[PDB]
Formats: C-alpha cells, structure tokens, sequence
C-alpha cells in the first residue's frame, strides 16, 4: 500500500498504484551536497516529463499509443503478461528493445500535430 | 675558569738566550676549536702594564716579533727569543673566558750575570 | 492486433551511485556540545521510522563492492578535518628537547616509559622568555643527542586537539535523496553475497556509531541466532575474515594514574597542555575480559570455520605477525586518551576436535590516524584517573599458510583497512536508482 | 695612544675618593672601560668594567659593596668611586681600554627565521691602552 | 497588479489568476542566490506535478468528480463566491485540505483506466 | 449540487521563513572603490520599484520577533569578517613597549591620554632589526608590571583595519525570492504589535544604511506624525524602550588634532600604519548639540511617556547606570575614528506635572565591534583633521526601580545589542510564503 | 539532419523538424561555475513552458489560437513568407510586436477557461 | 490568416555565457596533477558532432569576443589554485653573502652566475644550519659582497610544487544546454565579417595554453595564405597578428649540466637550490634556421604590402626596449624560463644553404606571471641538460608609423596583453543562445 510496495505484485495489480511511485521523485564547501543532489532531481524529474511530453502523453498516466507491438520484441499473451509477471521481470525482456520503441513513438506524434493542424485549415 | 697559576715564580736568564713562562689554567679556556682567550701582559718596573701577546698566539702592534705565544685548553707558554736588558719585568697572564676575569699570580724576570 | 501503452510510475529500480546525506537526532543539536561528527551538518532525523516491507520480491546484494562504506570512509574523514581546523598549531614545540627519567614511585613493569622533559619558549610577549617542562611518553620522544625531540617534528607539525570538542561517537543516520530508494536485507542467515528473499526498503539507515578500533570492533551490533562468518573468497589468504557476535564479549579499561594538567601560555591567545605531575604511583594501563565468556565464544567461533574448514581440522590462534604498533595492537581511545594494548593473551589456544584475562597497554599523545603521512594531531592529557566499559561484536582475522591440503588453520589478528570497520554495519543495505517509465503491450488505441 | 688619569691622593680613613681617566679628545670610543687595581707583591687585580655599548657593567663580589664606575659619555670622562676606605685600600688604580668578542651563544628563532630574544655573551680579548697610575694613599 | 486583490471577493479575484502564475517563479550574497533560485523551482514543480496527476494538468480553472461534503461547509454560493476573501476561505477550510487532496489521485485513476477500457472494446 | 473545483494563482499567503538578498543602488555601481558590505555583488535595483496597495485587507505584525531582524545580523557579521581576510596581520607588534607622556602642548583636559612608545620591530630582511616610535592612545596599552604591552596581546592578535576599504554605512534593500512577497504596513500610528488596518506590498524594501551605534540612532528615518514609544511589555525594566524622533537634532563631532600618518615595513609587501606626531596643539575630541532643541525633544518624550504611565508621574533621565565603555557611552565611527563620547549632559533632567551642550570624547584604536572575545581589529589613523554631521533619530533607553507603586520613573541609555538599531527599521516587514492552490464549491462537474 | 541544421532551410521545411531543437534544450574552479549554468538553463526551461501553458498551448509543439492577424504587423502573404524565407529573419522582422502578441493569447485563453467552465455549471 | 505558436524552431541571437571546460579522458593515464586541473575540467566527448548549415550567413567578429576574455580569467584562476599547498619562501628573504662564479667559465656568461651562503632554519627553532646556493645575477641585488633576493621589497614568493607539471595540454571549450558554439570554416576569414560557411560544434578543439612573447608556438597554422589580422589597421597603437601557412622549428637548450640539492628550512618543507654545475659552463640559446625563417618573412611581407601599398618599403627591427618580461621572447621549456634576444631576427630592409640563427637566452628563477605585482612565483632548478624543440606559428607585431612619411613602414615585435595569445586560437568561434518561441500567421482555428 505505501510507496514501492507493489514491486513483488502482478504486473495488472501494480498498475494501479503509480500515483504513490508518481509522488516522490521530487522533493559551507561540504554543504553543496545537499544543492547538488537537489539539482539534481529536478532535471531527471524534467527529463521523463519532457520525453512523455514529445509523446503526446502530456499529463497522462496510462497514455494510449498508435505504435502497433512488433512481435519480435515480446510474444506473449495479455494473460501470460498482466496476470502471472512482475514489472521488474518485464524489464529483462524489454531492456534490449526499450531505445528504439522511443522512436516510434516521438515519430507518430509530430505526424499528428502536422496532420490536425491541416484539417483545421481545410476548415 | 676560576684560578691561574704560573710555574716560576723568579726567572734568570743571561743575555742572548731564549726564555719560557708557562700559565696553567685551572679550566677549560678554550671556547671552541680556533678560539683561545688568555693574554700576556708585562709590567717593567715604575710604569703601566702592557700588552704582548693575545688570544695566545697574537702578538700586539709595536711588539718585537721575538715575543711567541703557543698553547691551547689548560696549556700556555709564552717565550721570548735572545733576551734583553729592557726584558726585566714581571709577566701576568690573563683569563678572559668567564667573569670575574682573573690574573695570574706573576712571574719575575732578571738579567743574569 | 497489439498496440503500445506507455505507463508512468511503475516500481521498477536498478542498480546506481549516488550522494546520500546525512541525518541525526535532536538530542545533541538542541545544546551545541560541538562534536567531531558535527551534527552542523547532518539534517534532523524523522520522528519514527517508515519501513515498507516487499512481499514477494528477491534482490542481489553483495557487501564487498558497497559503494556506502566507500562514501562513508571520505565523510568521516572530511568531518574529522574541519573540526581541527580552529585549534591552535603546535609548530613552537619543535625545539630540542632536555629529559630525565622519572624515578618516584614507578612500578618495575615500566621502568623508563615516561620521562621528564624540559624546554625554552616564549611567554605570550614575543620577545620575553619562558622555562617549561612536561612529562611525555617514550614512544613520543626520539633522541637526538640527553637532548630529544617530538616524533613529528622531521615530517611535520600538528594542531592540539581542541578541549572542548569530544571524540564520542553519536550515531549518523544515511539518507538516500530523491529518485532513489535504499533495500534493507531482513534475511537472518545472510552471508554478505547472493540473493536476499526478504526485502524491504527504508527511507534511510539506522543509527550507525563511527567508532575506530582495531583488531576488535568495539560498541557494535551483534548477529542474530548464530555467529557469522562473512569473505568473500575464503580460500584466499589475503582476504580478511569478518566474524560478528551474537552475544558481546564485556571489556573493562582504565588507566589508573592520577594525572594533573597545565596549561602553558604561548603566543597571543594560545595554550599549551602539559602533563604536569603525576600524584601517587605510576602504574601500568590495561583491560579486563573474562577468561570464562571469552573462550566460551571461541568455541562457537571455531564451530563455523569448521564448516569452510572440514569436519575434523585442528585449529589455532596466534599474535599478530608483525609491523606498526597501530596496526599490530589493538588500537582505540575511550576517554579521550588514545591506547595500544597487546592482544597476545586472548589469541593463543588450539582446538583439536575470577581467572580474567588482563591486556597491558601503553599510551600515546602524537596521533596518525587514517593512515596518513604528514599530519599528525596532538592528544590533550585529561584529569585525574580515566574508566570504560564496552561490548565486544566482532573480529577481524587473516589466515595464512598453504602447506598441507587440510591438517591445520592458524588465524591471526587483522587490521590492514579501516572499511572493514564499517562493512560490519553497511552490510544490509544497498542504493538503487528508480526508472519510472515503462512500455507494455495491450489492446487501445488513440482515438480522433 | 694613552690615558690621563688625576694626581696621586692622600685620604684619612673612612672617606671617599674620586679618580678620574680621560681620553684624548674623542680618540678612543668604541672601546670598552676597565678598572684594574695594583699592590706591591698582591699584584694585578680586576675590579669592573663598562661597555661601550651601555648594555652591560659588572664589579666582582669582592669589591662591589663600596666601589662604582662612572663613564660621562659627553666629556669622555671615566670615574672611579671609592668609599668607607682602609688601610688596605691603598694601592694605585690603573685604567685600561681594549676589546671584547660578542658571541651568539643561544638563540630562539620564530617560523620565519625571524629572532625572538637570544643570549650573547662578552668575552674578553685583549687590555691594550693603559693609564699611568693613581696612588692613593690611606693613613692618619 | 500582483496580489493586487487580496482584499477583494472570490468571484472578483477569479479573473485575477494570471497575474499571479506569471510571478511564481523566475560573496555572501552570492551564495544566497543558489538558494533562493533552487528553493522557487522546487516549490513550482511540486504544484505542477501535484495539479496534474488530479487530471488537470494544463489549466487554471478544473472541475472534479468529487462532490463537496457538507461537513466541509454549508454556507450557501450567494454566501461565498461574492462575500468571502481567499484569505478568509483558507481560514473555513484548513484541516481538511490533506484529505480533500488525497481523493482527487483515485478519481482520476479510475478515469484514466475506464477511458482505457472504453478503448479496448473497439 | 456542489462539486469541487481547483483554482491555480488564488491569493493566499502564509508567515515563512526565509533567506533574502541583497540589492543594491545602481548609481553607486561605478565607485568600484570596495567598501565592507559590498554593495558590489548584490543585484542592481530598478529605478522604480513598485508599491502595490492592498484594500480593506487587515494583516498582523510583530517586530519583536520578525526573523528579518536576525538575518541582518549574521550577514552583517558575515560581511564584516570577509572584509580583512587578506590584508595585514598584526602579531608581530605584540613586543614590550617603553612608553612616556606626551607633553610638548597639551590642553589640561587631555593631561595624560596618549603616549609615545618605541619598540625593536623587524624588517623586511628577517635577520635585521630596526628601533622606531609610534603615539598610542593610553586606552591601548597596559603596563606589564614603564614597559608597556597593547590590551589585547594576551586575549588575540589584531587585524588591522584594511587602509583602502571604507567602512561607510551604503544603504542596502532587501527583496524576497520568487514565491515569497515583503508585505509592508502603512498605518503611521502602528506601535510594533497587533492589527494594521492598512497593509502594502513591495517588492524590495527601501534603502537600509548598516549604521553601529549606541545610545544613540543616527542618521536614521524620521516618524511621520508624533514621537513614538515602543516596547514589549512596558510593565517590565528588563526589557528596553525603542523611541523615534518625528525631527531631527543635529550632532556634529570632530577630532580637531592634525595626525600625521607615518609608514613602517615589518615584513614583505606588508606595513605598518603608526600615528607620527601632532601638528599644532593638542585637544580633545568633542561633539556638539544644540541646547535649545534638546530641551524641547525631550518635552515631547515626556509627553508621550504619560501616555503610559500617567499623567501625573515624576519622569527623570539618569545617565548610564554603569559597565564597560562599550555599552556604558555613546559610540560610533564617522570617518574612520571610534568615538567614545560621555553623554552625561544629555540625559540630565527632572520632569514635573544659541548655547551647546558639549559631550567630551575619546578614542581607541584596538576595536571589538560585535561583543566577541578573541577576535580584534586594528583600525589605523587618519591624516589631518576630521569632522562630521549627522542626524540624532532616536534613543534606547531602560527604566528602573520601582518600590511599593509608581511615584517617580527614571530613565536611562543602555543597548549595547547591536540588533536593536535594525530592529527600528525592520519593524514595518513582514515576509510571507504564497500558496496558490485553491479548492472551492461550484455547480461544475467534469465532461466524463 | 543535426541540431539547427535546418537553419538555412525555407520556413515551410524547418517546421517540420522541430523535436531535434525541442530536446537539446536541457540536455573548485570547475565546480561552482557548472552549477551556475544548469540551474539556469532548467530556469530559461521552465519560463517558455510557462507561456505556453497560459497560452493553451502547454504540451503541443504546434498550437493555433484564436487571436486574429494584424497586418500592421506584417501584411505579406504566404505567397511571400513559409516557402521563401527562413526563420532566422522572420525574427528579425517581426520582432518589433512580439510584446503585445504574446499578452493578447493571455487575455484571449481565459476567455475560454471560463466560457468552458460555465456549460458544465449549466448542462 | 489566425496567430499560430512554434516551439523548437532553429533562431539563435548573440549573448554571453560561462562555459565549461572538457579534457581527454585518455590524459588520465598520466596520474600526474598539472596547473590545468584535468581532474577538475570535465571528461570530453568520444568524439565530435559537427553538423554543417547550409545557406547561413552569420556575421563574426574576433575582437569584440567574451571568450578570449573568459579564458584569461580561468587560465588565472587555476594558476594561483596550484600554488596553494606549495611552500612559502618566507624564510628565505635574509642577506646573503655572494661572490661570482669563475670557474671553467666562457666569456659571455662571465658574470652571469653568483656563488650565495646565508644562515638559514632547520627543524627545530633554536638552531640554524650555513648553507649555500648558486643563483642567477636576475634574482639578486646589492645591499650597499651582500646581496638580497629582488623579490624582498615587494613580497614573499611561493616556491611552485615540485611535481606538479607545466606542460600544456588541450582544453576543449564548450556551451551549456540552449547555447550552442557557431565554427566559422571560411579560408580567408579576416577576423570580422561574414561567414559563409558556418558551422555548429559541441566543443571546440583542443586548446593548449602556451604562454609565449613575442613569438607564437605550438598553435593552429593558416591554409594556401600567410593571414594577418587588426582591428584597426591605421592605428599605431594597436598590434597586428600574423599567422604562418607552415612552421618553422626552433630548438633550444639549456647546455649547463646542474644538480638540485635539498635543503630542510622547517618541520615536513624543504628548499631547492641549485648545489653544482659539472664541466664546464656555457650560455643557453635557441636556434632557427635562415633559409626557412627568411621564406616566411618574404611571404609576410607580401600581405602587408597588400595594406600599405605596392611601392612601399618595409624595414624590421628589434624593438623599442622594456623589461625582459616584454622586451625578449619569453616562453617556457621543460620547466625552466627562458628571456631570448630577439634581435637576430628582425633586421632587414625589402625594397622590391644547412646554416643556423643564434639568439643568446638569459634564465630566471624568479617569476611574475601575468603582469600582476605581489604574487611571485620561484621556479626550482631542474637536473641535467633540457631540450626543446616546437613549432613557430603566429607573430605579434607594432607599427612605428611615419609622420609625413609614406616610402617606408618599419615594424616591430611586441607582445601586448597576454589574451593576445587566445585570439589566434578562438577567432573561429563564437556562442549564441537559442530561441525556441515563433509566432507566424496560418488558416488554422481552434475548435468550440
Ligand atoms: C582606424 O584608425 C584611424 C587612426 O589611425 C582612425 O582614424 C581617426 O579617426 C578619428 C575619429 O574620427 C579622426 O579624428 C577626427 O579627424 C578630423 C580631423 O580633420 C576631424 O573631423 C575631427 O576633429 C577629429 O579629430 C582622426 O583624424 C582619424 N585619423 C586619421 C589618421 O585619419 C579610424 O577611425 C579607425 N577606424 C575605426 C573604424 O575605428
Ligand atoms: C578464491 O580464492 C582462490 C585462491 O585460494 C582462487 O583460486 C585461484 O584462482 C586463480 C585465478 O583464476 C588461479 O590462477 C589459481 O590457480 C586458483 N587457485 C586455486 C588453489 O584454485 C579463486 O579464484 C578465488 N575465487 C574467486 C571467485 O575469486
Ligand atoms: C555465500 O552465499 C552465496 C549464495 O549462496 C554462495 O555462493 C557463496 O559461496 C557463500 N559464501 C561466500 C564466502 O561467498
């Protein structure tokens, strides 16, 4: 139920705690220590923003995406995935797959914006 | 260096010898290596002393190189070559190591005949 | 038909570096007693702990490449330094040095182990002058010629100890900073390497007390339901072995002359300590343990290494082999005064398959510690006569000797590192670094 | 050169006495001031001495609790004092004028090489100019 | 101008909110500027993310599905958003407030998973 | 009916504490001549700073606790130590001194106030010494048992005053980070505490002139209508009474003697700045207030001390009842003197229902400044003759006594806290933390 | 290809490629003048993010408004800017109204938040 | 035609920012600390990105640079970093007692070398060792046979670490995040103007900090063109950069075979004098070669006729006089400082072969660095013989300018602020920041 706590859980049931994960990624020479670290945390925090905001997931915790699941990366069935695994076993799987998949969906999120913006001027 | 002490106490010598007065010294005297402090004085009979030989081999302006000093750490002499008639005197040796400074009791000097 | 979903704050973690800062309690910050380990920095702790245990998850630690000992090491260091900065420097007493023998009232064990020593210096006018004379111990002074001088004097000089500020270790507490989470292992039979099926994370570490020791570490936390033996390649012989308690062994010190303190004045605004004069007789410094509770746990010590060891292995215990005397003794300081005292009586035994035991111990004033060259620091005498009790948690042992496949062991007393020290307390604990995004397939797609 | 002292002196017992040494001029300042003291078949004897720095003056323990040396730097006048005379106090007062060695026999230095305070000590070299002669005489 | 109607009514000071966004952020005096600098930045992002895992997110004004609770207050809106001050609303509403925040993160889920389901039938 | 809505940039706000910053007038900018307190580094203020009113909005004050106060403090300080970190170090002067009077023409009041010493200083080749003479005030030395030593020489070694810096008080603003706001109040009849009925905000506050004094605030800001008394609890001695003059009275001051500052070299690159000899005749320093304005300031303090304690009440002004010369006379510096003046004639007067009065003066030149003990400062002269003007703006005075009722209150000058000077600009300040999150009733519920 | 490679390229084909610049912005000698500098870029970071969200426009890199065009500003057509020009001197000529374009997408979104607000209250 | 908002869009306009520095991680290898702090500068990339762009015009300007003037300032500040835990040659400001040197001596060094004994301290402070030192005619002065180092009536100098190197090595340049450093890549860019042929850059290229006068080595050489560069070509006071297409090698020595001896003035600090020079002793100097030097001289004039006519006569000489500092090409090699007579070089008169140039080189111990007075630095001596051999790349020229005069311009070598150096490396570059924010009209409109 607290932070963290959900790690050990099925990958279904984990999900519906990331708002406790969500909360707590942010919060004389021998003291700048504790200004480095701080600084720190506020430019990882706004890298993962930045990089959800390029998406199209802006503010979203469970953004949808257009990107079809190439099969090579994972075979599973949804119930091999969400029912009976762990998310810190389907980080091992993904791990090699992970920087492309990025791409793919900074790629179809410009298209969009291009795309809507056209259909607005067709009006 | 408390005490000083001559060893003849009267000296007769005939003219044309060489002659020889010994100060022993009851401490060290010496301050280290090069440096001795012990002078010679002598004081003619009716007049002031005067000043020979110093840091006990030096020998003073105005003396007659015929006066030599020798010695070093609680042993000095002091010998005068071919003696005259104006040799007559008394010699003092003196101590300037550690005050009070002292004399030496006084060796006698007469021409012999 | 499979489609991307991206999440945003999943539990996942890996492994990472990181700069922890540190916490403490409000006991000693709310009345400024300014000690070595200065809470001026560390924040004040939480009001109670917030452990989360994690049910079904498994970890892989490894205490021999913890970068928290290594982080540890520098800060105690840094902490140790800044503290002695204000004090004043000792460079007068680089003179020549004129001593004797004290002769009063002096036990035949250390005939000569102190001496009386004299010197010229400057009252607090520059140009006025000043006889003093303190007593020094042997191992301070080395001659020169009667004439000595101050050990350090051709290495360097180093600044009094100032008397207000205390050694005493309180306890500092780690804590991770954001982003970053820190997994306590809660397994009783861990072994310091390999999986741990009883994780949980903590907001940050328990209280752990910067103590320095040697050959025996004092005022620790003992094991649980068994003694541990913790190495990581155990068929070495350069590789300590890490032995933790599971109950103490009680160690009673003291040093029983009567000293009397003087302070010199030298300089503008500064003071010397000297020892003054000794009332009474001198006597030697040592320690107490029971020869009864100590060898009752040697036997339990020495039915673990015959697990490693084979079944019917005859064991055995020796002094150290040699070196230094801070690294050949058993080093510590309790009570501001710093001992070296010979362990030789409590290693000594074999194992084949009240009577206590009393350490001499002598003193010293000039003070190398972290093993460093050209900075040394001065120890101010105390008053009067100096007493300590302290648990006894662990040992540090090195095995040597490869002659046979398995006929014997002879174990000898460590103290080559000071990590080691603080690998008996970090042990549980690792740092991770947490990776909120995650992709995952599943039937949706983005509508309009 | 030489020294000029005053005329011979004739004092009943119990008085003082005054004896004075000069220099040439300004001939001789930079040598320091001696008092000697001689009596027929006692010989020489060494009284006290002043140096010409001003930073030292001594008088052996034997003559000390009556006798003192004035040294007038203006007038380059040198005085002998002597009080509560006797009957052996007579004799004839020499002064002399000669040279010493200064010696740094201890010193304790700061971290700069800078001196703190330190110990010289004055050793006596030579008695090289010399005054004629002061008889004073002590009777009823 | 900045916290120029402090003293005017709610509904008056609603129309307000920009000018006090744009002001919330942006050697012994210079150590004190990394400070200050680092301490705004913080407290900023703490709003942002806080507003946003509620569903907002990109607005000043949001609405809620979480109906208001009597015991929070019963006066009336003729009786608030035209007679009451911010500063005076803090006031009514202090111990509250950690509670009320803690229900906005489940409303919120249970949207974003039912738009999820809502997707998945297709 | 009612579903909650969330409303970002509400105002709102909330007491806080927090580090402020310095900014400075631009138009001092190009001096670049490297006062104490820079100026220099501090964030140039814009020419019109902007005041914005806030109506009907009632807000509580209390100057007595503000924090503003105590930052000021410690930077102050803080800026203080900075300022001669580098400069000239005086530890060699701590020698013996042989001193005498100075009489060549003196005035009968100054007797016996300074005195001329010599002593064996070095050079600036280490091996070589040089005797020289210099004029010390008697307050600067102490005989040893005519060998004389400067006070300080068993307590520290003095820095001296760095001869290029200035000491003058620049006016300093201080402003709030981004998130905080500096509410100011503008009731003009606002007695430190309670409710003010009318409240502004600024951005930065006015100019702030770091003035050091006691007895006396000088060259500070005027009240608007009527001479203010202000206090804690009036019903307690303990605690002091802050007085602000709605006028001005002028002091003017001066060291009428022509100095000659004479240079001497003790070490490389660093010298020594010794008071030579006077030229002309010798004098005491005095200062000057008008008779006839004094005597009305203090009818109106009277008056609005009624206020307090009755109409009836005998008031009288006592001088200070007794301590050291820090606290115990008015101090101050103009220049770059520090002045010790005997306000006794001031504060001399019984209250019931063209000339100038002339406070004598005297100076030191080994200074202590902020109460500590072991930390000192040397503050060189000054060539010729020195004179200066100023405002007198309020007093800081402490009654007394009190037996069995009130029948006569007496007054006198005390404070020698340097805090309570600041504490009478301060006192208008507040600084808050704003919140702009707000949650609020409406009929509105989300679309789905 | 390659961080402001577009620069050169016509208004029309820069715009199309604006997630490289987009990600690059917020990618003891040496050791208190580095920190001096990544503050301060988290800093500029924050303020166009800032704009942008009081603009409506606060997770899209392409955003239309409902402020109309003022040809006082800039009268020319399309047929003389977004296929001819580049963005490097259409700063220069329309820098001189930035100022006041920026504050009427202020007052032109609360327009809206409140218009929007006000059907919920009712519906 | 509706407002439209564009963020990311490629616009940049000119401002000023702190870069950072960025070093070879392959350096590390060495172990060895150097003035440059590569363990402070950071680690560089495995390799640069430069990205080309078409059609853009960017206008340059070499003079009006801020960073050529921020490099000045680091090179500084990590020069005086170094010195920080070096000794301070406090004690070593004494008389000394010289006599010169005349043994196995040539006749141009006669009287170049002095033999100095000077009492000195030792470990303990109440004894002093005799000890003596050859040093140079440049470091002593007379004090009217005794003699004082120059350096004693200014200030004390920091003897430099004896380990630490001042061997250059490459420093990289480079912008913080939304910066970015523009690379000009036109061949015949004269300083100031367009660039057609712009480029961006993480970093820039390696950069070494040659120190240098008179004469620029070990730099970037020019392509198909011997380059000069000014900002005002008619102005007499201002110089004029010279940069070569191709090298021309110069070797120099220093043939004296000394040893280093250590002498022990203080508790863990040592001084290093020179102790002996074995064989004979000879003159150091360095080497061109005249029928490459005078190629290069014949296609720099070719250029500035180009400037002052086709008809004029152009004359070379030796310089108008100054200090050694400026007066002499002064450069560093192998850690000892060398002072050379240029004269050699420049003189000759342009109206329109295996040989060698000598040019006779003095040494120095003594250094002030960067034209400041007060902070001097002593170089220890260095064993055996020291070669060196480097590139000549650049020149540094001044104009004597004629007064109704026009047949003939006659130049000089000068040398200038020492930031003249960097502006024939970073002439190239520039720093712009980014605007990521457009406006620009479009059909769209927003929906309800
Ligand atoms: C490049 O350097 C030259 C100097 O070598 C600069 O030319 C000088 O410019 C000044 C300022 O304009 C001229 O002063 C003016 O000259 C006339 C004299 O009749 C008059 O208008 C004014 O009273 C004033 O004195 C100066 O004469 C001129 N010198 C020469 C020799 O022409 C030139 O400005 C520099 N170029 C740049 C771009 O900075
Ligand atoms: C544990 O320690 C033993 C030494 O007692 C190591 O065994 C040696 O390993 C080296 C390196 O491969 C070989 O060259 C030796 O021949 C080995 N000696 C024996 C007796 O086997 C062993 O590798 C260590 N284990 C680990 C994991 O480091
Ligand atoms: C510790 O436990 C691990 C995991 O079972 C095992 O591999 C290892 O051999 C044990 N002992 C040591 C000394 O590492």
């Amino acid at each position: 139920l607290g932070f963290l706590g959900a790690a050990g859980s099925t990958m279904g049931a984990a999900s519906m705690t990331l708002t406790v994960q969500a909360r707590n990624l942010l919060s004389t020479v021998w003291g700048i220590k504790q200004l480095q670290a701080r600084v720190l945390a506020v430019e990882r925090y706004l890298r993962d923003q930045q990089l959800l905001g390029i998406w199209g997931c802006s503010g979203k915790l469970i953004c949808c995406t257009n990107v079809p699941w190439n099969s090579s990366w994972s075979n599973r069935n949804l119930s091999e995935i969400w029912d009976n695994m762990t998310w810190l076993q389907w980080d091992k799987e993904i791990s090699n797959y992970t920087q492309i998949i990025y791409g793919l969906l900074e790629e179809s999120q410009n298209q969009q914006e291009k795309n809507e913006q056209d259909l607005l001027a067709l009006d | 260096d408390f005490v000083l002490t001559q060893s003849p106490h009267s000296l007769s010598v005939t003219p044309g010898e060489s002659a020889s007065i010994s100060c022993k010294s009851s401490h060290s005297l010496i301050h280290g290596d090069r440096n001795n402090y012990l002078a010679w004085y002598v004081q003619k009979p009716g007049r002031s002393p005067q000043l020979l030989i110093y840091l006990a081999s030096s020998r003073a302006s105005g003396v007659p190189d015929r006066f030599s000093g020798s010695g070093s750490d609680k042993d000095f002499t002091l010998k005068i070559s071919r003696v005259e008639t104006e040799d007559v005197g008394t010699y003092y040796c003196m101590q300037g190591r550690e005050s009070p400074w002292t004399f030496g009791q006084g060796t006698k000097v007469d021409i012999k005949r | 038909n499979l489609w991307v979903t991206v999440y945003y704050g999943v539990p996942v973690w890996k492994d990472a570096e990181t700069t922890l800062f540190c916490a403490s309690d409000a006991k000693a910050y709310e009345t400024e007693k300014h000690n070595v380990w200065a809470t001026h920095a560390c924040v004040p702790t939480d009001p109670n702990p917030q452990e989360i245990h994690l049910e079904n998850v498994t970890e892989e630690f490894n205490m021999w490449k913890n970068n928290m000992v290594e982080q540890m090491h520098t800060d105690i260091i840094s902490l140790w330094d800044q503290s002695l900065k204000p004090c004043v420097k000792l460079t007068p007493l680089c003179v020549t040095l004129q001593c004797t023998n004290v002769t009063n009232n002096i036990t035949d064990d250390m005939r000569g182990e102190l001496k009386n020593c004299s010197f010229n210096m400057t009252t607090e006018l520059r140009d006025k002058k000043q006889k003093v004379y303190s007593l020094f111990y042997r191992l301070d002074v080395v001659q020169i010629n009667k004439e000595y001088r101050l050990i350090n004097c051709n290495t360097s000089a180093c600044t009094q100890a100032c008397p207000k500020v205390s050694f005493e270790p309180i306890p500092i507490h780690y804590c991770a900073p954001a982003g970053f989470a820190i997994l306590k292992c809660k397994d009783k039979k861990f072994n310091g390497t390999g999986p741990c099926p009883s994780v949980s994370t903590v907001q940050c570490t328990h209280g752990i007390k910067p103590v320095v020791s040697t050959q025996l570490l004092l005022n620790g936390s003992l094991a649980e339901e068994e003694v541990m033996i913790r190495s990581e390649n155990i068929t070495n012989n350069a590789k300590n072995i890490l032995v933790q308690f599971n109950t103490p062994v009680q160690i009673n010190c003291t040093r029983p002359n009567n000293n009397t303190r003087k302070s010199i004045r030298i300089g503008p605004g500064q003071a010397f300590y000297a020892t003054g004069d000794i009332i009474g007789d001198i006597r030697q410094a040592h320690c107490n343990v029971s020869k009864a509770t100590w060898n009752e746990t040697l036997g339990k010590v020495v039915k673990q290494l015959r697990k490693h060891f084979g079944n019917n292995t005859i064991i055995r215990f020796a002094n150290s082999s040699g070196g230094d005397l801070e690294v050949t003794t058993h080093s510590f300081n309790c009570g501001g005064e710093f001992f070296y005292c010979n362990t030789s009586g409590l290693f000594n035994s074999t194992w084949i398959s009240n009577d206590s035991i009393t350490l001499p111990c002598r003193i010293k004033q000039i003070i190398n510690m972290w093993q460093r060259i050209g900075q040394c620091m001065y120890a101010p005498p105390i008053q009067g006569v100096i007493r300590c009790v302290s648990n006894i948690t662990g040992l540090i042992l090195t095995r040597d000797g490869g002659s046979t496949n398995s006929t014997t062991e002879t174990f000898r007393p460590g103290g080559g590192d000071m990590r080691d020290n603080w690998r008996s307390e970090l042990y549980k604990y690792k740092v991770v670094k947490i990776e909120p995004l995650g992709v995952a397939p599943t039937r949706c797609k983005r509508r309009v | 050169a030489q020294l000029t002292q005053s005329g011979p002196e004739v004092r009943k017992p119990g008085t003082s006495v005054k004896v004075s040494c000069k220099a040439p001029g300004n001939t001789l300042k930079t040598y320091d001031l001696h008092w000697v003291r001689s009596v027929p078949g006692q010989g020489l004897q060494w009284m006290g001495w002043i140096s010409h720095e001003g930073d030292k003056k001594v008088i052996v323990e034997r003559f000390k609790a009556k006798v003192t040396i004035d040294w007038d730097r203006s007038t380059n006048t040198a005085y002998l004092q002597l009080s509560g005379l006797t009957s052996g106090d007579t004799a004839v007062y020499y002064c002399a004028k000669g040279s010493k060695h200064r010696l740094r026999d201890y010193a304790l230095y700061d971290d700069d090489g800078a001196l703190n305070w330190a110990v010289d000590v004055d050793y006596l070299s030579n008695l090289e100019f010399w005054g004629q002669g002061t008889a004073v005489t002590v009777s009823s």
